[PDB]
RNA sequence: UUUGAUGGUAGUAUCUAGGACUACCAUGGUUGCAACGGGUAACGGGGAAUCAGGGUUCGAUUCCGGAGAGGGAGCCUGAGAAACGGCUACCACAUCUAAGGAAGGCAGCAGGCGCGUAAAUUACCCACUCCCAGCUCGGGGAGGUAGUGACGAAAAAUAACAAUACAGGACUCAUAUCCGAGGCCCUGUAAUUGGAAUGAGUACACUUUAAAUCCUUUAACAAGGACCAAUUGGAGGGCAAGUCUGGUGCCAGCAGCCGCGGUAAUUCCAGCUCCAAUAGCGUAUAUUAAAGUUGUUGCGGUUAAAACGUUCGUAGUUGAACU
């Protein structure tokens, strides 16, 4: 497989304490590539433990054969856990919270405006 | 003033309906374009036609 | 032949062509508001209507054929004119009281050739496309 | 929003629509180049009447004013990289005497067939958009990819393709595929 | 210009100038260089369509500006509103009612009726771009995102390489507007047959994304035409294209115009063919070019349409040389 990521724009910051870097993976032989074994050979890339990885994004040139895609590395575990946009951690699966279901939740904020403080009728029929 | 127009579709009820019945798919626009050429090339008679047409019966 | 040539009479060009404009026969007919007084249709391409009649045209001599128009009302305004069949068949085809679109003949708006009037012309009869039922692509409804 | 179909509209269709003495000189363009139709025939005279209508409005002011050296090399430049006018032709008369006719074989579904692989210019159409073709890496699936110049050293098969052999036919497994039925 | 029109003057009023409003004087102010009035199928501008130039037509429409939320008027709070996803009334429409009464404005996003030639889902999420709040975190049918989508733009399936079958000219050569051999630097028609390719589909998984789908990437499947089967128009001229065959007989009809048709039709209706553009193309209305038929570039006025019957004449337009 061997995958052969290459890695090109590099550039780290502490401001937020991350490696941003574009990689470029070759597809030589069976199809585009999955996320998840990137994450352990790019953790030995610089063995950066490849739970805090985090390579996501990416797209295949024309043809077959190629992807640069991008992959900024977090330095510690919760650094990883702390700027991150929250849907990124949807992917690498730890969260799944709160069917609302962004239609019924906005008639919730209306139903309940016709009640006082109590909320006495949320209790009783639902 | 008006006789009357009934006389419509006098055509269509005299007419003896032969059909096709067969007519073949034939080479569509990439290799229609190649077809033609060689109709403009296949024989070429060269000569002065004296007053003729390209695609007649004759 | 004519025209000041002088410096400064910006004024009197201006003037002559918006005034001259209104000797054009083309110009005149799109700037007076009778797409809407005096057109039947609405100033559009296409209208819709429902017949009344269907009735023989005597054609313009030397050709000599009853032409076997249609005298509809169309129902933007009420307006009742008569329009043109094509392609033989197609009175058979028409069943008399159901609702028809009609279109132009083809000389923005005037009368076309041997049939004397009649400017207008039938597209659609009862939504099934009157030039295809004609080649029997499409079939009239018995509803 | 924006502006997003921003036009640059080629396919012009010519202004007399019948006339054989011009319909019969773009017929035989479809001939020497196994063509699809007459929309990429005068797709290419309509790319050439407005680099020649550059070259004519330049051509209307003097040297040296840098109005018109400035726009003219990046005119030329172009050309050349591409490589359809070439090197000893490089100022603004040149470019007017370019007819279509060899624009049309800078295109390389012809650099195919200049290439012994090909074997026939009506191939030549079905080996690209067979996905059996490569330039320089990259696997291209049109006809009307117009080669630079620099880029004619390297038009190659592609070997993803089943040429030589990798999964080589199909049909070269249903050459051992229709025995067992 | 009574009932503010133009100015002066003092005021009031407003956040402030100001006839904005009041009181008193003055009689001004605009006008053929088009005021005033009317029409507008008028929101203005950036811009759009079309030409060699000069131009004509359009701009409801994503950007800036104005304007308004059924019709008018009024107004509260607020730094900011004459706010209507705020209130108050009248007018018009509708709603509930146990008859006392109570509330309503989709020219927000979807959706329904209606009018119509004329225009899609009662879908998904704030990851994007930014905005707002007490404000790293909430909210935002702003926004992004799928479903409809031939308005419009772009890249391009509908075969390709050979064999013999039958066949053409041409190449060598018997020979020369006759004629054989290698038929051939040829091409067609072959449900002859046998081969090489393949994406169209399809399907594991993948990438994709807020979560997806589609494309791209894809392990397995998938072409022999009888099918994966391209149609829209025309074949008198203008206008590239059968003096084909049956039908009808100034009929039916065709035709943008010219013209066809009256028991031989190059124009109808069909068969057999052919030609144009081709996932397209035909028709209708408008508009630009064509138009040297609106003429600044650039027309015409003896007879084709056109020098006022005549001369004065103001506005206007044009005006000798000289430094």
């Amino acid at each position: 497989t061997t995958a052969t990521i290459r890695t090109r724009k590099f550039m780290t910051n502490r401001l937020l304490a991350r490696k941003q870097m574009v990689c470029d993976v070759l597809h030589p032989g069976l199809s585009s590539v999955n996320k998840t074994e990137i994450r352990e050979k790019l953790a030995a890339m610089y063995k950066v433990t490849p739970d805090v990885v985090f390579a996501f994004g990416f797209r295949t040139n024309f043809g077959g054969g190629r992807s640069t895609g991008f992959a900024l590395i977090y330095d510690t575990l919760d650094f990883a856990k702390k700027f991150e946009p929250k849907y990124r951690l949807a992917r690498h699966g730890l969260f799944e919270q709160k069917k609302q279901t962004r239609k019924q939740r906005k008639e919730r904020r209306n139903r309940m405006k016709k009640v006082r403080g109590t909320a006495k009728a949320k209790i009783g029929t639902g | 003033v008006h006789g009357s127009l009934a006389r419509a579709g006098k055509v269509k009820g005299q007419t003896p309906k032969v059909e096709k019945q067969e007519k073949k798919k034939k080479k569509t626009g990439r290799a229609k374009r190649r077809i033609q050429y060689n109709r403009r090339f296949v024989n070429f008679v060269q000569g002065f036609g004296r007053r003729r047409g390209p695609n007649a019966n004759s | 032949m004519g025209k000041p040539r002088g410096l400064r009479t910006a004024r009197k060009h201006v003037n002559h062509r918006r005034d001259q404009r209104w000797a054009d026969k083309d110009y005149k007919k799109a700037h007076l508001g009778t797409r809407w007084k005096a057109n039947p249709f609405g100033g559009a391409s296409h209208a819709k209507g429902i017949v009344l009649e269907k009735v023989g045209v005597e054609a313009k001599q030397p050709n000599s054929a009853i032409r076997k128009c249609v005298r509809v009302q169309l129902i933007k305004n009420g307006k009742k004119i008569t329009a043109f069949v094509p392609r033989d068949g197609s009175l058979n085809y028409i069943e008399e009281n159901d609702e028809v679109l009609v279109a132009g003949f083809g000389r923005k708006g005037h009368a076309v050739g041997d049939i004397p009037g009649v400017r207008f012309k039938v597209v659609k009869v009862a939504n099934v496309s009157l030039l295809a039922l004609y080649k029997e692509k499409k079939e009239r409804p018995r509803s | 929003g924006r502006i997003p179909s921003v036009f640059s509209k080629t396919y012009v269709t010519p202004r007399r629509p019948y006339e054989k003495a011009r319909l019969d000189q773009e017929l035989k363009i479809i001939g020497e180049y196994g063509l699809r139709n007459k929309r990429e025939v005068w797709r290419v005279k309509y790319a050439l009447a407005k680099i020649r209508k550059a070259a004519r409005e330049l051509l209307t002011l003097d040297e040296k004013d840098e109005k018109r050296l400035f726009q003219g090399n990046a005119l030329l430049r172009r050309l050349v990289r591409i490589g359809v006018l070439d090197e000893s032709r490089m100022k603004l008369d040149y470019v007017l005497g370019l007819k279509i006719e060899d624009f049309l074989e800078r295109r390389l579904q012809t650099q195919v067939f200049k290439l012994g692989l090909a074997k026939s210019i009506h191939h030549a159409r079905v080996l690209i958009r067979q996905r059996h073709i490569r330039v320089r890496k990259q696997v291209v699936n049109i006809p009307s990819f117009v080669v630079r110049l620099d880029s004619q050293k390297h038009i190659d098969f592609s070997l993803k393709s089943p040429f030589g052999g990798g999964r080589p036919g199909r049909v070269k497994r249903k050459n051992l595929k229709k025995n067992q039925g």
